[PDB]
RNA sequence: AAGGCGGCCCCCUGGACGAAGACUGACGCUCAGGUGCGAAAGCGUGGGGAGCAAACAGGAUUAGAUACCCUGGUAGUCCACGCCGUAAACGAUGUCGACUUGGAGGUUGUGCCCUUGAGGCGUGGCUUCCGGAGCUAACGCGUUAAGUCGACCGCCUGGGGA
């Protein structure tokens, strides 16, 4: 149901380094969470959010 | 039948190569009896972070329904090809038809 | 002699020392000066006022180009992070950037064994 | 301790 | 294990209607066809022991079947066993 | 199944679990030999070589430094092809089944409900921490038992020798 296109969702879980907020401080599900994982790493290769903020 | 969503960027200094190449894979994947979903020109889009010493990349999305015929080929000619820059496929869970958020934005 | 107007700081701070190198933002150096020369040695080397005395000493040969707007980059977990920004405000500059840019690796290589005493 | 165990070799007398 | 086409196919070949698939001589045969879609996997990826146990079980799952077709009706015993080509 | 397994993507492929029914009719449990898997070190052949690092080189330390600490560094760590089959390989608990008050949760489904919110009400699979009865040498276990029982197998008989 989750998908990676929608980066505006990606924007509100990821921190200004490019490092993942975990479910502990989102409150979201642990279903959903795994599968923003691997939404935000298909986002990692398209090159749409940064990795870190070196570069 | 498999359900592939096939995401390939372009080089930006060929951009005005890329219908050619839209229709001339078309051609290979709906002789095959292989459907198609979304077919989406984006144009130049702003890098999150630098490849290949470039900047502006285009964008192209796909998505091909069709057999394990033409995953053997169109992987290949996308490593031959110097045009394509980065290559990704991946397999969803049903043949879907909708627009992505880029171009209900744009 | 010559104009850029514009510096970057690549300041380093290991557990060790402490090395403050002024920069432009196209690479070409313009000046360093390390905690070792700055008559600290050892356990005084490893000190946070020794970085007070090399960001100070590093802005004096870095005026002959009139740089009034500068950016810091700071790498290394060491101590002394806080009396080397402050140093360079001392120096009469206008600080406008300040950036962590320590190297993290993504388990690139393995580290070092264990220093049990 | 089960008996069927020790239809194929008994207690072992020291 | 296979598609729904190669699976019910199987199943109305060896079974007396589409409901017959409950049956013992159907188990054999969607082992049978598992074991010989599995000859060029294991060929290639001799270094895939997890997958073997996975073939081991089917394999041992087959010849318990066998075993109980053969205690009670050794007329349905022999016809199977040259229709698949068993006993090697 | 266990040792274990972690960038992403494709291809081949294994098991687990849930819902609704249909179908075979005890087809089952268990296992001495036998068979295969099996951390790392090490061994054989041929590649590969950053970083780390037995032996070793050098410098401090010291009574001496062989070790510690530091600067380097080969084998090995990497891949293919084998072999070796031992570990504090531990949940220090062999497997299967039946029952016996329960909570804090986690994970994964499914059924119904002013959908009146990602909710309410149930109901299976997996998993941790508490804890009653009971058990236990004590520690503790305690619906995943080390409670009460059945089915089968392995193993132990003072320490050292070993
Ligand atoms: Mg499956
Ligand atoms: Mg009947
Ligand atoms: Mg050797
Ligand atoms: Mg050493
Ligand atoms: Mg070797
Ligand atoms: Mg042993
Ligand atoms: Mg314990
Ligand atoms: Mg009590
Ligand atoms: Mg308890
Ligand atoms: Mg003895």
């Amino acid at each position: 149901e989750i998908d990676y296109k929608d980066i505006a969702t990606l924007k509100n879980y990821i921190t200004e380094s490019g490092k993942i907020v975990p479910s502990r401080i989102t409150g979201t599900r642990a279903k959903y969470q795994r599968q923003l994982a691997r939404a935000i790493k298909r986002a990692r290769y398209l090159s749409l959010l940064p990795y870190t903020d070196r570069h | 039948m498999r359900h592939y969503e096939i995401v390939f960027m372009v080089h930006p200094d060929q951009s005005e190569q890329v219908p050619g190449m839209i229709e001339r894979y078309t051609a290979a994947i709906t002789g095959a009896e292989g459907k198609i979903h979304r077919l989406e020109d984006w144009g130049r889009r702003q890098l999150a972070y630098p490849i290949n010493k470039l900047h502006k990349a285009h964008y192209v999305l796909m998505n091909v329904e069709a057999p394990q015929e033409v995953i053997d080929e169109l992987e290949t000619t996308f490593r031959f090809n110097d045009a394509v820059i980065r290559s990704m496929v991946m397999r969803t869970k049903h043949a879907v038809t909708e627009a992505s958020p880029m171009v209900k934005a744009k | 002699r010559k104009q850029v107007s514009d510096g970057v700081a690549h300041i380093h701070a290991s557990f060790n020392n402490t090395i403050v190198t002024i920069t432009d933002r196209q690479g070409n150096a313009l000046g360093w000066a390390t905690a070792g020369g700055s008559g600290f040695r050892g356990s005084r080397k490893s000190t946070p006022f020794a970085a007070q005395v090399a960001a100070e000493r590093c802005a004096d040969a870095v005026k002959e180009y009139g740089i009034k707007n500068l950016e810091v980059m700071v790498k290394g977990p060491g101590p002394g992070r806080e009396s080397t920004i402050r140093a360079l405000n001392a120096a009469g500059f206008r600080i406008t950037n300040i950036t962590d840019v320590t190297p993290i690796p993504h388990n690139g290589c393995r580290p070092p064994k264990k220093r049990r005493v | 301790a089960t008996v069927n165990q020790l239809v194929r070799k008994p207690r072992a007398r020291k | 294990s296979l598609s729904t086409e190669a699976t019910a196919k199987i199943v109305s070949e060896f079974g007396r209607d589409a409901n017959d698939t409950g049956s013992t001589e159907v188990q054999v045969a969607l082992l049978t066809a598992q074991i010989n879609h599995l000859q060029g996997h294991f060929a290639e990826h001799k270094k895939d022991h997890h997958s073997r146990r996975g073939l081991l079980r089917m394999v041992s799952q087959r010849r318990k079947l066998l075993d109980y077709l053969k205690r009670k009706d050794v007329a349905r015993y022999t016809q199977l066993i040259e229709r698949l080509g068993l006993r090697r």
